[PDB]
RNA sequence: GCUGCAGUUAAAAAGCUCGUAGUUGGAUCUUGUGGAGGGUUCCCCGCCCCUUGCCUCUCGGCGCCGGCCCGAAGCGUUUACUUUGAAAAAAU
């Protein structure tokens, strides 16, 4: 559809509806339909950067996330021109849980999986933003003010795929987590 | 060191060496100040105001001072890329 | 170096370094001499970098300038090769030579008549003149010397690498040392040929 | 280090940080499963199974092309053995020692080494049996050693 | 074995500072070591520190200065009830004026000077000065 | 040690010639290889430390001989890694 | 000699190993913003998903205009620890 392809996220909203309409339209069009197979989102959002530019966010149901990773570049290329003047990235949405060891009340409902934990989700989110580099290293530094800056060593191949997205990816993570990240390319590759 | 008045006490305030960040006593005769001469750096002729350093006996006697004196001049001049 | 090319090593001096074999350095190494070396040949001999030699020459020489008295920068060498070289050094530039055997206690006595209190030392070869180095750390003397690959560093603040196993490497290096101090302090500056040469800082070498 | 020798040593495997596919590969999750099931028929036990995949087939390991371990895949079928191969290999060794010991009563060295391998069985058994992986009445004896290895 | 991780950690940075160093490598990275060194950094005895990440447990690298004299561990972990406090801090510190016994409370990990203002006793971990 | 040396960023192989579990990140010292031998014309992929005989479906029936380390090839050819 | 000892030669590590009790045991499961108390972010209500976890209700008050809202009732898997109360004969 074009309005009920965003459940659990509130179906009316102007910008989000205007994305969905022309999105599913491309998938229905015969121009590409041999790798597009009528998937749907669950929400969307637009978030800026201090670079003075906007960038769009696409959420997915997450078992469907795997299929998006198949095409991921051709699709994003076409929608980079179709929605132009903004950057385009996929991401996934999880139903993160408070601890039973206590941040909200437990009833002995279930164990709480450690993939449904908080910290594992914030690691998994980073894996998708810079998916085509396939993160080589992670390092962290701690400041005298108790802040933290998270270095990410990326592969030294597939550089220009991410090099004009390099700053705009960092602003995404800020809005989702509350944390500051930097992206680097290392001295050497093994 | 301060008091109630903030009045400064201690007969001498000792000096604290550059690459070890520790203080050298009244008797300690392997601790050396080492004066490097600056130049104008337009003609390469001596010009007055010196760079002065200080090194403790502990790093001297083990043979680590050579690196420390090099690094001190490496964070300033004259050393570019060694 | 510091100043862009009015202190940096010239094309001329490179020939002198290579003709005197300064670049070559002995088989055995130390763990304080690892950085000065670049690499090994296909044979036992390890090739000192000449860029790294040149930077160490400068602040070494600039420290010899920094004193306001040139009569108390006491140079010392006791090897036969390093006798003739130092004698011209401290004759040309105001300094005090101590040639041959040291005769210990000359930096800590009040009864000896050769007692002196200098500020700096400039020593050839730590492992011939180990005696003055030990006594330097009893009366707070800054110290400079010429190290080889296999000469250890201990009671020295700065090194000036060299091949120095008894060669033209010795006399050439003492000449260059005296050249630099005059470019900063003296009126010899122009940095185009000085009248005095390194052809009399070289060893006596028993003649026919 | 070693638990019945005085020695100490490193030879442990070291895995990369990465863990993609990586890219270059084939045989979707499902393909790997049927490739495994054939091997277990032939008497190839889980340790051997991963080796024979890693050496000649395109896998790095069967934990990044599946969401499960090699053993859990076999266990979900019901085709897993009734005791771990680890326990089996200990018991497998000690019977031959006891044969050699009956044939030669003057090999005190063998008698000594048997005490180690014997006690190492009992310790291992006390891991599994508390975790409800063995019956809480099972014991190790000469008789039960004979029958359980056959 | 490595029964207590924090106890093996501090001895490295203690040994390293004595010889004259300013970078170290401490493993295997417990969360407990992080919040310890955070408090120790605020007062100013060490500089900023970098946590390397591995899947195994991580590794941590520290930049330090000569301001530190010694940080020790006290093991096993005893309780304090804010009248036992004065007896502890006398034995373990060079002076009343400075030095910082660390401890953990239900209000988190902190120095002893802070715990006294929150009225929280707890389990003592180490010290430094 | 010069007792001041960096440990954050190491040299490409002058501080990565060390033992593999004494590095900052643990890396293998092994690799795969895309092989096409000229007695079994198929694009086979094989691990460097074979540990077992790799068979051939052509005229030959052996491709590796396992040793204490890297397995030597009988007559094989074509080494790739690729990438890792 | 718990705080606080010592065991190469001064008094002193079982010849050696296995082993139950006892003692001890790796890493890993949440952070930012307005008001209020204190600085120039940081430590009683709330907000992103959570915020003293829930409901379900019904009996006895508080409301607002039959209808609707929120305190008390079961509790957050269990302990140690720590903090606050209660209860502790006099003399010393």
């Amino acid at each position: 559809s074009a309005k009920i392809v965003k459940p659990n996220g509130e179906k009316p909203d102007e910008f989000e509806s205007g994305i969905s309409q022309a999105l599913l339209e491309l998938e229905m069009n015969s121009d590409l339909k041999a790798q597009l197979r009528e998937l749907n989102i669950t929400a969307a959002k637009e978030i800026e950067v201090g670079g003075g530019r906007k960038a769009i966010i696409i959420f997915v149901p997450v078992p469907q996330l795997k299929s998006f990773q198949k095409i991921q570049v051709r699709l994003v290329r076409e929608l980079e021109k179709k929605f132009s003047g903004k950057h385009v990235v996929f991401i996934a949405q999880r139903r993160i849980l408070p601890k039973p060891t206590r941040k909200s009340r437990t009833k002995n409902k279930q164990k709480r999986p450690r993939s449904r934990t908080l910290t594992a989700v914030h690691d998994a989110i980073l894996e998708d933003l810079v998916f085509p580099s396939e993160i080589v290293g992670k390092r962290i530094r701690v400041k005298l003010d108790g802040s933290r800056l998270i270095k990410v060593h990326l592969d030294k191949a597939q550089q220009n795929n991410v090099e004009h997205k390099v700053e705009t990816f960092s602003g995404v993570y800020k809005k989702l987590t509350g944390k500051d990240v930097n992206f680097e390319f290392p001295e050497f590759q093994l | 060191m301060q008091s109630n008045a903030g009045e400064f006490v201690d007969l001498y305030v000792p000096r604290k060496c550059s690459a070890s960040n520790r203080i050298i006593g009244a008797k300690d005769h392997a601790s050396i100040p080492m004066n490097v001469a600056e130049v104008d750096k337009v003609t390469g002729r001596f010009n007055g105001q010196s760079k002065t350093y200080a090194i403790c006996g502990a790093i001297r006697r083990m043979g680590e001072s050579d690196d420390s004196i090099l690094r001190l001049a490496k964070s300033h001049g004259i050393v570019s890329q060694n | 170096s510091g100043a862009l090319d009015v202190l940096q090593m010239k094309e001329e001096d490179v020939l002198k370094f290579l003709a005197a074999g300064t670049h070559l350095g002995g088989t055995n190494l130390d763990f304080q001499m690892e950085q000065y070396i670049y690499k090994r040949k296909s044979d036992g001999i390890y090739i000192i970098n000449l860029k790294r030699t040149w930077e160490k020459l400068l602040l070494a020489a600039r420290a010899i300038v920094a004193i306001e008295n040139p009569a108390d920068v006491s140079v010392i060498s006791s090897r036969n090769t390093g006798q003739r070289a130092v004698l011209k050094f401290a004759a040309a530039t105001g300094a005090t030579p101590i040639a041959g055997r040291f005769t210990p206690g000359t930096f800590t006595n009040q009864i000896q008549a050769a007692f002196r209190e200098p500020r700096l030392l400039v020593v050839t070869d730590p492992r011939a003149d180990h005696q003055p180095l030990t006594e330097a750390s009893y009366v707070n003397l800054p110290t400079i010397a010429l190290c080889n690959t296999d000469s250890p560093l201990r009671y020295v603040d700065i090194a000036i690498p060299c091949n120095n196993k008894g060669a033209h490497s010795v006399g050439l290096m003492w000449w260059m040392l005296a050249r630099e101090v005059l470019r900063m302090r003296g009126t010899i500056s122009r940095e185009h040929p000085w009248e005095v040469m390194p052809d009399l800082y070289f060893y006596r070498d028993p003649e026919e | 280090g070693r638990m019945h020798a005085p020695g100490k040593g490193l030879s442990q495997s070291a895995l990369p940080y990465r863990r993609s596919v990586p890219t270059w590969l084939k045989l979707t999750s499902d393909d790997v499963k049927e490739q495994i099931y054939k091997l277990a028929k032939k008497g190839l036990t889980p340790s051997q199974i991963g080796v024979i995949l890693r050496d000649s087939h395109g896998v790095a390991q069967v934990r990044f092309v599946t969401g499960n371990k090699i053993l859990r895949i076999l266990k979900s079928k019901g085709l897993a053995p009734d005791l771990p191969e680890d326990l089996y290999h200990l018991i497998k060794k000690a019977v031959a020692v006891r044969k050699h010991l009956e044939r030669n009563r003057k090999d005190k060295d063998a008698k000594f080494r048997l005490i180690l391998i014997e006690s190492r069985i009992h310790r291992l058994a006390r891991y599994y049996k508390t975790k409800r992986v063995l019956p809480p009445n099972w014991k190790y004896e000469s008789s039960t050693a004979s029958a359980l290895v056959a | 074995v490595r029964m207590n991780v924090l106890a093996d950690a501090l001895k490295s940075i203690n040994n390293a500072e004595k010889r004259g160093k300013r970078q170290v490598l401490i493993r295997p990275c417990s969360k407990v070591i992080v919040r310890f060194l955070t408090v120790m950094m605020k007062h100013g005895y060490i500089g900023e520190f970098e946590i390397i990440d591995d899947h195994r447990a991580g590794k941590i690298v520290v930049n330090l200065t000569g301001r530190l004299n010694k940080c020790g561990v006290i093991s096993p972990r005893f309780d304090v009830q804010l009248k036992d406090l004065e007896k502890w801090q006398n034995n373990l510190l060079p002076s009343r004026q400075f030095g910082f016994i660390v401890l953990t409370t239900s209000a988190g990990i902190m120095d002893h000077e802070e715990a006294r203002r929150k009225h929280t006793g707890g389990k003592i971990l180490g010290f430094f000065f | 040690m010069p007792l001041a040396k960096d440990l954050l960023h190491p040299s490409p192989e002058e501080e990565k010639r060390k033992h593999k579990k004494k590095r900052l990140v643990q890396s293998p010292n092994s690799y795969f290889m895309d092989v096409k031998c000229p007695g079994c014309y198929k694009i086979t992929t094989v691990f460097s430390h074979a540990q077992t005989v790799v068979l051939c479906v052509g005229c030959s029936t052996v491709l590796c001989q396992p040793t204490g380390g890297k397995a030597r090839l009988t007559e094989g050819c074509s080494f790739r890694r690729k990438q890792h």
